[PDB]
This record gives C-alpha cells, sequence and structure tokens, in this order.
C-alpha cells in the first residue's frame, strides 16, 4: 500500500532497466518527459505539471 | 487487534482496486499532421507532389 | 343574453406551459452548456489519444 501511494505522491522521475535499455518511470505530469498534447488550442510545454 | 486490523484493511482495498491497474504496453500516439493540397490547373503545365 | 364578443372571445387556447424554474426542489443540475463545436473537438481529441 505504501508503493501504491508512493507511486502517485512522489513527483520524482525515476530509472529502470529491461534487457540491456534503460528509461524514465512517471509520475503523474510533474516537468519532465513528453509534454501534455494539444486541446481546443490549449498548448502545453515541458514544464507543466500536475 | 483483529477489529481495528480489518478497518485498516478494508479501507486499503477501496483505495488500491481504485487507484491500481495491471500494466500493459501501447504505442503512445504522437499527434504531427502531414497534409497535401490540390492546385488550380492549366491547359500545359503539371501539378506539385505529396 | 350578453353579445359581446372580442379578438379573446373569438380566439384560441394560449396553449402555455410551465417551464423549470428550480422553486421547491432539494437540488438543481449545474447548467452546463456545451455547443457542437466542443463536442466535436472532444470527440476528435478522444479518437486520437486512443
Amino acid at each position: 500500500f505504501r508503493k501504491v501511494m508512493e507511486a502517485l505522491f512522489d513527483n520524482r522521475t525515476r530509472r529502470a532497466n529491461i534487457r540491456n535499455q534503460a528509461y524514465n518511470v512517471y509520475p503523474l505530469y510533474n516537468g519532465d518527459g513528453v509534454p501534455p498534447p494539444r486541446f481546443k488550442n490549449n498548448v502545453f510545454d515541458e514544464t507543466h505539471s500536475h | 487487534f483483529a477489529e481495528s486490523i480489518a478497518i485498516y484493511n478494508e479501507a486499503m482495498d477501496n483505495l488500491i482496486q481504485l487507484l491500481t491497474y495491471p500494466v500493459t504496453v501501447p504505442v503512445e500516439p504522437v499527434v504531427q499532421i502531414g497534409e497535401t493540397t490540390f492546385e488550380e490547373a492549366t491547359e500545359l503545365g503539371v501539378p506539385r507532389g505529396a | 343574453a350578453n353579445r359581446t364578443v372580442s379578438p379573446s372571445t373569438q380566439g384560441v387556447r394560449p396553449a402555455m406551459r410551465q417551464m423549470y424554474n428550480g422553486r421547491n426542489v432539494a437540488t438543481r443540475p449545474i447548467p452546463l452548456i456545451v455547443d457542437t463545436s466542443e463536442i466535436r473537438a472532444i470527440m476528435a481529441a478522444a479518437a486520437d489519444a486512443r
């Protein structure tokens, strides 16, 4: 239960590996990773956060 | 302590079943748009590509 | 007898009705206006993001 809640509340980006390849593991929007797509002329830059 | 432990256990089950799901790996789509335009025809020339 | 006439005695019943007024009920639905252009933008964006 702590790790379920911590996955949502801890706003930092994590790192993980599969098959000799590395990637970011993300919480909700936090200013890291692919920005949110455009919607009805709302447009989001990379620093967008929830 | 089975009384208070059952209260704690239920509250966490309710949260977990609303906050969590078994993973899957969708291909996440990028909305970028390429387009073609028609052109007005002439009796000797030819139109542009796509 | 009374021979009196008017555009009303010669007329038609007004075909009137009561329209919703929000009185004498416990709650009132939120007045959520949604024009079709906004429905198109939602449905297009949902189908793009899927």
